[PDB]
């Protein structure tokens, strides 16, 4: 709508080249960094596994 | 011009007044014209969002209104 900031984020876990692990939209950028904050965690706890 | 502008301001004084006597919108210090709403953006976050009247026609509206923002600031309306 030309003002309003709209973030689609795809994910892809190195699985499958077409098993996107998420794919999810966010209109905020507060949830972008939580969500953001959250896959930094999970890729550190991945690579700790 | 200047006495319906005094009006107009009285109205929105008076509209205000009685949501605060309400106790539903806290007190802005900074600005006497627009009223904080408490919402949890998160599950521990607690924040503020302005609420302002317009001075023309009177109809409630947010800073940065989201959908939802903007479809419950119709509904207020």
């Amino acid at each position: 709508n030309y003002c309003n900031a709209l973030i689609h984020i795809k994910f892809s876990a190195g699985t499958e080249a077409n098993a996107v692990s998420f794919d999810t939209t966010f209109s905020d950028f507060k949830e972008v960094e939580d969500f953001l904050h959250f896959i930094v965690a999970e890729y550190i706890q991945q690579k700790k596994v | 011009e200047g006495i319906l502008d005094e009006i107009m301001f009285n109205h929105a004084r008076i509209i205000r007044s009685e949501l605060l006597a309400r106790d539903i919108f806290q007190e802005d210090e900074e600005n006497s014209d627009v009223l904080l709403f408490q919402l949890p953006t998160t599950c521990v976050s607690m924040a503020p969002i302005q609420l302002k009247i317009d001075l023309l026609s009177g109809q409630f509206y947010f800073r940065n209104p989201t959908p939802l923002l903007s479809n419950y600031a119709s509904k207020i309306n």
